[PDB]
């Protein structure tokens, strides 16, 4: 599943203006919130690719789980991601990167990361909106941090006083090998580059 | 008769330090790092 | 970006006014210029009459360019969104219980109906 | 000042333009029917700030449409599918039926 994410600033003094906008020309808003947390590799000599984002992704849906509950960190539902470097030289056009969307059920969840060897690494909860067009989706990022390391009581921590809306388009295609679905991909964010290019400047980013 | 603001110029170096921290959060997505 | 657009469409907007002001006050200006009688050659003065009839029109005109901007302005202060949906009829809350009686029983139209039980 | 309201502030501005005409006529009428260079230098003297005043006024509301941060470009609605009034409307019908 080859993601096409974009990337747009939004200061937060003007930041509701955006939200009044698209809720009038989007689908949606939906309401995001979700904790992620990575479990850190280690293991030496090379070749471990050891890639800052070859660091494993589970994410976890918390948003409809309530706030109260401190056992969520294994009843809550899970999933597990990878994400790939954005291809090289990736300009104009938006960057593309490979995302697999893993997802697992049992009362053993995290427990597994150990069981590759893996252990606890950085971690952050994502708050926002996603708004659908057909295919394509995009959401709003608020990276806060956790008031406690997996917990889910508010206040949550900004990373500052004035955090910027990470404004972030995207698509996932099928598979790379074929370019009809990505003339259909690429054709569908066109039209909502330039839907939203209006009152908002997005543009490809290397990763 | 008076005839015809340098700060809303300086609202794109707002918009400037927005981006590198932009860069700074998206590196903390990677890493963690502060 | 977003914020060049607007600043270059100010730049626009500034620029016709500028250009229309200055044109009417030159226009007016240069009258006094046309303004001279005695001393002038009588072939000499019948263009100025033109001239003097020319420039107000320019002046008239310019005065109609101030109102073309005008028009501009109220529309862009009309194309901004909307700050919410707007207010209706909410009046006369409709009633849940009557529809599901209606349905139900019109659903059991002609029917014999015996309870339900586990 | 906010939405509609600056609309209105232009209309404060809307009525001073036309007068423009008539008073430099009347400052003209000064040197051609009254015949007075001081009364010129009167009207003239007045006539002047009707433009300066509304030139400003149209740089600074400009200047206010930018403050404002109104997208240049309209924007393309999406088809709103279903805003609440509407869906309780509907309802109101359909208990007005029932």
């Amino acid at each position: 599943m080859q993601e096409l994410y974009l990337l747009g600033v939004v200061p937060s003094r003007r930041f509701e203006a955006v939200v009044n906008s698209l809720s009038k020309t989007l689908d949606g808003p939906k309401t995001i919130l979700e904790f992620w947390v990575v479990y850190r590799p280690k293991d030496v000599p090379p070749n471990l690719p050891r890639q800052p984002d070859s660091w494993l992704r589970l994410c976890s849906n918390i948003e409809s789980h309530d706030e109260t509950d401190t056992e969520w960190s294994k009843n809550t539902q899970w999933s597990m991601y990878l994400e790939g470097n954005s291809e090289p030289k990736r300009e104009d056009k938006c960057g593309i990167r490979p995302v697999n969307r893993a997802k697992l059920t049992n009362g053993s969840v995290t427990e597994f990361v150990e069981k590759m060897g893996y252990e606890f690494s950085h971690e952050y909860i994502i708050q926002g909106l996603e708004y659908f067009f057909f295919d394509t989706t995009v959401r709003i990022y608020q990276t806060l941090i956790p008031s406690q390391q997996r917990s889910i009581k508010p206040p949550f921590h900004p990373m500052n006083e004035e955090q910027p809306w990470i404004l972030h388009v995207y698509t996932h295609v099928a598979d790379a090998s074929n370019q009809v679905a990505m003339a259909k991909a690429e054709a569908n964010l066109t039209k909502v580059k330039t839907l939203l290019s209006a009152f908002c400047d997005l543009k490809n980013v290397r990763l | 008769y008076s005839w015809f603001r340098q700060l809303e110029i300086d609202r794109a170096t707002e918009e400037q330090n927005a981006n590198q921290m932009l860069t700074d959060i998206l590196s903390f997505m990677k890493s963690g790092k502060r | 970006s977003f914020q060049r657009q607007l600043v270059q469409r100010t730049n626009t907007l500034n620029s016709s006014i500028d250009n229309a002001t200055l044109t009417i006050l030159s226009r007016f200006q240069d009258i006094l210029d046309i303004a001279i009688n005695e001393g002038k050659d009588k072939y000499t003065v019948a263009p100025e009459v033109y001239q003097i009839e020319c420039h107000t029109v320019s002046m008239v005109r310019a005065v109609e360019q101030l109102l073309d901007v005008s028009r501009q302005i109220k529309s862009y202060w009309l194309t901004n969104s909307l700050s919410t949906s707007f207010p209706t009829v909410d009046y006369s809350e409709p009633d849940l219980e009557k529809v599901k009686r209606t349905l139900t029983k019109l659903q059991n139209h002609l029917l014999e109906v015996s309870l339900i039980e586990p | 000042s906010s939405d509609t309201q600056q609309v209105q502030n232009i209309l404060e501005l809307e009525a001073k333009i036309p007068d423009i005409l008539s008073s430099a006529g009347k400052c003209i009428e000064a040197i051609q029917l009254n015949n007075s260079l001081e009364d010129f230098r009167k009207y003239s003297k007045e006539f002047l700030e009707t433009v300066e005043f509304i030139s400003t006024g149209l740089r600074r509301q400009a200047l206010e449409l930018e403050k404002a941060e109104v997208p240049v470009v309209s924007l393309q609605p999406k088809k709103r599918y279903a805003s609440t009034p509407l869906s309780n409307l509907i309802f109101d019908q359909s208990s007005k039926l029932i």
